[PDB]
């Protein structure tokens, strides 16, 4: 009997050096749009979604619901991808920048370097270019998403010197043997649209929460049976030291601007490490999805 | 490999590949052959002792 | 493609001969290695072998206890495999009788180094701990070699003995009078945010409630002093940054009928614990509640 795999063909001609480059990635993480059983080679990675006017956060949105998989065997005309299941252990290659340890929570993350890159030696075709999302530990993914959101929140006033100091000292991350730096979301003083939507919704839920809760605890101060509401509005009286249709639209806007932030305020851990092989390029991670 | 007790560092299953090569080293000893002896060898003269 | 090969019945994974057996049998050789019955074959549990120094393996030679790693700002000994009982010495939940009992038995370097590495802020003290699972076997050397389990049950080899989970008496916490048919176990961390001090409490919750919002409802019902201390700390010291006042995560599930009180014997110190005999470890991500 065989195993429930995904066959993958290659429409372009393959050479022996390209297959020899491909067989380095035996147990590598690969994303897939929908789990069919015969896919073309234009659906192996994120190069179908690499775009100019859209950037990182759109790729994070597409990756969080992408159905990832693992390669199993490379041969002529067919690439056997294995769909991992919840609750089995799988060898996974470390194509990322950082070594892992025993017990790190591991999650997918798109590559920070685009198509224009000097350091990549990957599977390259006439137009098609295989890319591969790294798997970093979840503290690094939280730190990268958080620092990128903060230095994208200053995408409007880069004229000043102190904000240039803030971004250029926020352009880098500090991890285990990692002087790794992340590139700027601002490119030539115009911002990619979805990053703008993310920080706009952040400031919008902040301003809505800081404006309407005082009126609502004014309306709530008559049902006081628990010891929480009085200090809840003591906070609001400490900070300073209406038509119904507008507040209805304000509250619906509050919940929808929150609901558009689920990709940023949470994300699920994908793999987790059972052990690390010597020389730290492989690990046998139990899937958790 | 040699087996040791439990917990001690054991040995991974190990193979190896070694390829030798071959060196070039041609030799030569040239020599000359005299013109009088060659004209007496390759050409035939008259009947003299 | 035929009807005998497409609609074939699914096999029993121990019924056919082993791959090593048929591989030796196709050439018909003899080797002193016995081959006919492989051990650890039909183990649904997932084994994991982890190194540990000798300074943390006391009260661990008994089979069955938790295993929690911490992060440290240093580079080379960066991760340290604390057991469950050693997390209680910093915990202000257990009584001073039991804390001055087991404080006098962890006299080592790395144990007190771990206690000194729970010294920093609480919001990062959430981030330092991540659950590694349970442990069944030891080896009792200078560097003893554990066999960690992460998913599935917890048993001795050849399935002849089911191993249990050991949790100490003051961490044990039931939020009901009548148990259900099943109950999942949990790891509840709370922070009594008082004025000067910030030293937390560790709990294990054997609740029968499945859905997580219906568990944080009972958690907010039974930890009102902790959230009140959290908001007292938020008012009394502004311009600071407190967060994650109560932390919860899954640890598995028992069968809700094998829970009774037993005792530990190690260095002639009796530690009263409750057990969970037919236990399976099934972990989850670290959630929280405010």
């Amino acid at each position: 009997a065989m195993e429930a795999n995904i066959f993958c063909t290659f429409d372009h001609k393959l050479s022996i050096a390209d297959v020899g480059k491909l067989t380095k990635l035996v147990a590598a993480v690969v994303p897939i749009p929908q789990r069919l059983h015969l896919i073309k080679h234009y659906q192996l990675g994120l190069h179908q979604f690499v775009d100019h006017t859209r950037g990182y956060v759109r790729l994070r949105g597409l990756l969080r619901n992408m159905t990832l998989t693992l390669m199993r065997r490379v041969e002529g005309n067919q690439i056997l991808l294995h769909v991992p299941t919840h609750g089995l252990l799988y060898t996974v290659l470390n194509t990322g920048p950082v070594t892992w340890e025993k017990g790190d929570a591991l999650c997918v993350l798109p590559p920070l370097f685009h198509g224009p890159l000097a350091r990549e030696n990957l599977l390259t075709l006439g137009q098609w270019e295989l890319v591969l999302p790294w798997i970093v530990p979840m503290p690094l993914a939280l730190e990268i998403n958080q620092r990128l959101l903060i230095m994208g929140l200053f995408s409007l006033d880069r004229s000043y010197e102190e904000v240039k100091a803030a971004v250029q000292q926020l352009q880098t991350i500090t991890f285990r043997d990692a002087t790794f730096t992340i590139p700027d979301p601002v490119i030539d003083q115009h911002l990619l649209i979805d990053m703008k939507t993310a920080c706009l919704s952040m400031s919008m839920v902040a301003n809505l929460a800081s404006e309407l809760t005082m009126t609502y605890v004014r309306k709530l101060a008559l049902e006081d049976s628990s010891m929480l509401l009085v200090k809840c509005q003591e906070l609001l009286m400490r900070l300073d030291r209406v038509s119904p249709d507008d507040e209805i639209a304000r509250l619906s806007a509050l919940f929808v601007m929150l609901r558009q932030l689920d990709d940023l305020i949470r994300e699920q851990v994908v793999f987790t490490v059972c052990d690390v092989s010597p020389d730290n390029k492989s690990a046998t991670c139990i899937f958790k999805g | 490999r040699v087996a040791s007790g439990a917990g001690l560092p054991t040995s991974r299953q190990t193979t190896i590949m070694v390829t030798k090569y071959s060196e070039k080293s041609p030799i030569t000893i040239p020599f000359e052959l005299s013109a009088a002896c060659l004209t007496y060898l390759r050409e035939t003269f008259e009947g003299t002792i | 493609m035929d009807a005998r090969a497409v609609a074939k019945r699914p096999r029993d994974p121990a019924d056919e001969d082993n791959e090593l057996v048929t591989a030796l049998k196709a050439k018909r050789e003899v080797n002193t290695i016995s081959v006919r019955y492989l051990y650890h074959a039909d183990h649904q549990a997932l084994t994991a072998r982890f190194f540990v120094p000798e300074g943390l393996v006391e009260f661990e030679a008994q089979p069955g206890a938790l295993l929690i790693r911490m992060e440290t700002g240093c580079d080379s000994p960066r991760h340290l495999y604390i057991s469950l009982y050693l997390l209680g010495i910093r915990a202000s939940n257990v009584s001073a009788s039991t804390r001055c009992l087991l404080e006098s038995v962890y006299t080592a370097s790395a144990a007190r180094a771990a206690l000194q590495w729970l010294d920093l802020g609480p919001h990062l003290l959430h981030r330092r701990l991540e659950t590694l699972g349970c442990v069944k076997t030891v080896s009792l050397g200078i560097t003893s070699l554990l066999t960690c389990v992460m998913r599935g049950y917890l048993y001795n080899t050849l399935k002849t003995e089911v191993f249990a989970l050991m949790i100490p008496k003051d961490m044990y916490l039931t939020w009901e009078e009548t148990r259900g048919r099943l109950q999942y176990v949990y790891l509840i961390i709370v922070y009594d945010y008082d004025g000067p001090e910030t030293r937390p409490g560790i709990y294990v919750l054997t609740s029968s409630i499945a859905h997580w919002q219906t568990l944080v409802d009972v958690a907010r019902g039974k930890f009102a002093r902790e959230r009140c201390s959290f908001v007292n700390r938020r008012i009394t010291r502004p311009r600071q940054i407190p967060l994650c006042t109560g932390v919860i995560q899954k640890l598995g599930w028992c069968l809700a009928d094998d829970i009774h009180t037993s005792f530990l014997v190690h260095k002639e110190l009796k530690l009263s614990v409750v057990r969970l005999d037919n236990f399976s470890v099934e972990l989850g991500d670290f959630r929280e509640f405010v």
